[PDB]
């Protein structure tokens, strides 16, 4: 799945209050200074992947799932989060919604999505019609079974992207609001006014 | 539907050997293909995967010594062994084992590695 | 990665009988990516099943092979003299690979 953020503010404190995430692979900017830096646009690629493929989903690693279905560019700073939602949805006969493509003719550039209906050809013959020998439609369904260990569980993965632009930024909100005591000689910075008094 | 391997022989450890994996009929150059070594008295064991794209999978023992490249004119694969070792005395298997069936394996050129 | 056990050391083949060859996987492993193949050393081997549901081609498919969890087996009802070769069961994840030393089929 792929998404983007409009003009508002995203605090990660409520995100950190949701659940202990499995990955926390925020290899870009430091997690402490996430609220200090903010951008014009945010891409939210929140999807689900198998448990054995959480290892190679990083930009530094590649595989059949990475190079053919969804790839992340290594020359790009990113922050990804993932949690285990295997008990959220489980089917005894197998999850038939988690089919994935086996093969596409050319390797996929990072950050593109492509769906089509064509037949992979495995010989010097056209595959316009239907065939089952040396001409295969690329189809692979996992069929998630609840009676399996950690390797084949659906780990839902949220990929968060960020980039600069010539526009003012949206999601950091430096708003600093205090308690405003009523009778004391205290300092204040009301809308940038450096002053003291009672 | 059938494959032939050409160029094998017997060379000393520490050299480079070239082998060609060429199949007829099946356009194997755009498939998930794999490389297997089979020692005498030892069962079949996975060694390398190479895709239609540029994704290299290697075993821990072979490391980066193994080299694979695909030709575009025919269904021909050029593969190179560099700095051979006495632990690599094995018969060669080249196949196009995919995730659907992984079928139609090959007899493979039979070689032996010794000093 | 995967640990596989295939028993026994030697078979007890006699044509015209029902035989049971079982191989056991590591941790409740699935079977839609499991592949059986015949193998006789010296030449090209033969494939048996893909996906553990529909068998591969070039076989009349009288062997009933299936299983779940760590328990996988195949029962062959009618034996033929062309079956004198060792059978392997494998599982593929794309990032991890496994193999198993099969059981020799003789008398």
């Amino acid at each position: 799945n792929r998404k983007r953020i409009s003009n508002c503010v995203a605090d990660y404190s409520v995100l950190y209050n949701f659940a202990p995430f499995f990955a926390f692979k925020c290899y870009g900017v430091s997690p402490t200074k996430l609220n200090d830096l903010c951008f014009t646009n945010v891409y939210a690629d929140s999807f689900v992947i198998r448990g054995n493929e959480v290892s190679q989903i990083a930009p530094g690693q590649t595989g059949n799932i990475a190079d053919y279905n969804y790839k992340l560019p290594d020359d790009f700073t990113g922050c990804v989060i993932a949690w285990n939602s295997n008990k959220l949805d489980s089917k005894v006969g197998g999850n038939y919604n988690y089919r994935y493509r086996l093969f596409r003719k050319s390797n996929l550039k990072p950050f593109e999505r492509d769906i089509s209906t064509e037949i992979y050809q495995a010989g010097n013959k056209p595959c316009n019609g239907v065939a089952g020998v040396n001409c295969y439609f690329p189809l692979q369904s996992y069929g998630f079974r609840p009676t399996y260990g950690v390797g084949h569980q659906p780990y839902r993965v949220v990929v968060l992207s960020f980039e600069l632009l010539h526009a003012p930024a949206t999601v950091c909100g430096p708003k600093k609001s205090t308690n405003l005591v009523k009778n004391k000689c205290v300092n204040f910075n009301f809308n940038g006014l450096t002053g003291t008094g009672v | 539907v059938q494959l032939v391997q050409s160029g094998g022989g017997l060379v000393q450890p520490g050299g480079s050997l070239r082998l060609s994996c060429a199949a007829s009929g099946i356009t194997v150059s755009a498939n998930y293909m794999n490389w297997v070594r089979q020692a005498p008295g030892k069962g079949l064991e996975w060694v390398s995967l190479i895709y239609a794209g540029g994704s290299t999978f290697y075993a821990d023992s072979v490391k980066g010594r193994f080299t694979i490249s695909r030709h575009n004119s025919n269904n021909t694969l050029y593969l190179q062994m560099n700095s051979l070792r006495p632990e690599d005395t094995a018969m060669y298997y080249c196949a196009r084992d995919l995730l659907e069936a992984g079928g139609m394996d090959v007899w493979g050129q039979g070689t032996a590695v010794t000093v | 990665e995967l640990v596989l056990t295939q028993s026994p050391g030697t078979l007890s083949l006699s044509p015209g009988e029902r035989a049971t060859l079982s191989c056991r996987a590591s941790l409740s492993v699935s079977s839609n990516f499991l592949a059986w193949y015949q193998q006789k050393p010296g030449q090209a081997p033969r494939l048996l099943v893909y996906g553990a549901s529909s068998r591969a081609t070039d076989i009349p498919d009288r062997i009933s092979g299936s299983g779940s969890g760590t328990d996988f087996t195949l029962n062959i009802s009618r034996l033929e003299p062309e079956d004198f070769a060792v059978y392997y069961c494998q599982y593929s994840d794309g990032s991890s690979w496994t193999f198993g030393q099969g059981t020799r089929l003789e008398i």
